[PDB]
């Protein structure tokens, strides 16, 4: 381990009045920092090199040292928040924005990469990158008639950096920035490169992770049908963020949820709800749960697409984190659904797998299940069939499981189970 | 990924 002497040599070289020595020193720093295993980032920072690197970004008289310095700083910024902060505090952001206009594509694109790492740190550095004016010149690099005229690597790196400018909350990105970027994201969603598509979906998943107003900005672009197309892709790295975006949109208004339904999303859910990735199954069941939180006509679309048997199957057989989402989908369905819809749900066999989860060691899920049972009894009341329902629940051992909850630590569970027993099993 | 270093192959 001789990194400390290498760093000492770099400091000496970088302070040479001979530019060839300075360049060689920056080359050596770039090499150290491009090591896969524990690059010596802190050593380089502690040696006081960041101000030197930032100065070199501006050395138009020596494009190679701009390149080497840009790469070195890219990799420091790829580190911890403290490491990224040292780069920011050194004044790197406006220097990198200036380099976006370099006539040297390899330098411009290295600046793109560094800014992606800086913005990726979080909302504060994201907003600094925006504040210093990065968006316009980034978008200009992408404003060519043919996106295939750009090297695949360059377009991927631009897309990724744009996605980080869309990322994070508290605060969300400035609205005017989102308005600037969104039309480019919509264009990119029709590209054929899978990595571009994946990062563009991630960007859109970020923008839809927020209040209805933000969701509304995305929906109004008309992009939802293309997202639904990507939902059916075979590439997991595309489906994953596409599904997150769609799931985020249906946390919005009934009208926003209708856009997703009208776009044909529900037809994809038999595949998603049975997808061998448990994560896809879970996120798809979460998405379904926010659709069954919708209007009765939206529930009816879920019914009409044959999805209720899929929901019963997930509730019965899936991993517990996915079963939790299925419980929510059921409770939402039963909260908002018509009596007929609820009768159909019971006919599909919801009661036994629902009851079986009352043994779960998750208090919140127990409470959600008891809500669902109460909701189903309310439909039974309108029909004059509360006794038939109570007998069904007894006959599958459901009442034994409800009775058992009178010993539960949680008072709401005790009170809820007691209430059902008093109302319907006394 | 959120952040990414540039490395040779």
């Amino acid at each position: 381990g001789t990194v400390n002497w290498s760093v000492d040599d770099i400091v000496k070289g970088i302070n040479s009045s001979n530019v060839e020595n300075q360049l060689q020193a920056t080359q050596a720093a770039r090499k150290l920092l491009s090591r896969e295993k524990q690059p010596p980032i802190d050593n380089i920072i502690r040696a006081g090199l960041i101000p030197k690197f930032v100065s070199f970004l501006g050395r138009t008289d020596c494009s190679p040292i701009q390149f080497e310095s840009a790469w070195a700083l890219t990799n420091i910024a790829s580190g911890t928040s403290e490491q990224t902060k040292a780069v920011v505090d050194g004044g790197a952001i406006p220097a990198f924005i200036s380099l976006l206009a370099s006539p040297h594509a390899h330098i411009s694109e290295q600046a793109v990469w560094a800014l992606g790492n800086i913005a990726g740190d979080g909302s504060v550095f994201r907003d600094l990158v925006i504040k210093y004016g990065a968006v316009d010149p980034l978008l200009a690099l992408l404003a060519v008639p043919d996106m295939s005229s750009l090297a695949c690597g360059y377009l991927r790196n631009l897309t990724w950096t744009l996605s980080n400018l869309c990322r994070n909350k508290n605060p969300a990105p400035p609205i005017d920035a989102v308005e600037q970027i969104l039309p480019t994201l919509v264009r990119l969603l029709h590209h054929d490169d899978p990595e571009v598509l994946a990062d563009t979906c991630w960007a859109i998943s970020y923008l839809t992770d927020g209040p209805n107003e933000r969701i509304g900005m995305v929906v109004k672009t008309g992009v939802v049908p293309q997202l639904v197309k990507l939902l059916g892709a075979s590439e997991l790295p595309i489906v994953t963020p596409a599904l997150r975006a769609i799931g985020n949109i249906v946390t919005g208004t009934d009208e926003q949820t209708q856009v997703v339904i009208d776009a044909g999303a529900l037809a994809v859910f038999p595949s998603l709800l049975t997808n061998p990735k448990t994560n896809i199954q879970k996120e798809a069941t979460w998405t379904m749960s926010n659709i069954t939180a919708g209007r009765q006509d939206q529930i009816q679309q879920v019914v009409n697409h044959g999805l209720v048997p899929f929901l019963v199957s997930v509730l019965s057989k899936a991993d517990f984190k996915t079963q939790k989402e299925a419980v929510w989908a059921v409770t939402n369905y039963t909260s908002g659904g018509t009596v007929e819809q609820i009768v159909y749900l019971v006919h599909c066999g919801i009661i036994e797998p629902l009851m079986n989860l009352l043994t779960a060691k998750d208090t919140k899920i127990i409470l959600v299940i008891l809500d669902a049972i109460s909701n189903i009894f309310q439909a039974a009341e309108k029909l004059g069939e509360t006794e038939k329902l109570s007998i069904m629940i007894e006959e599958c051992g459901g009442l034994d499981k409800i009775e058992a909850l009178q010993n539960h630590e949680n008072e709401s569970v005790y009170k809820a189970s007691l209430s059902l027993i008093e109302k319907y099993f006394s | 990924p959120v952040k990414k270093p540039k490395i040779r192959r």
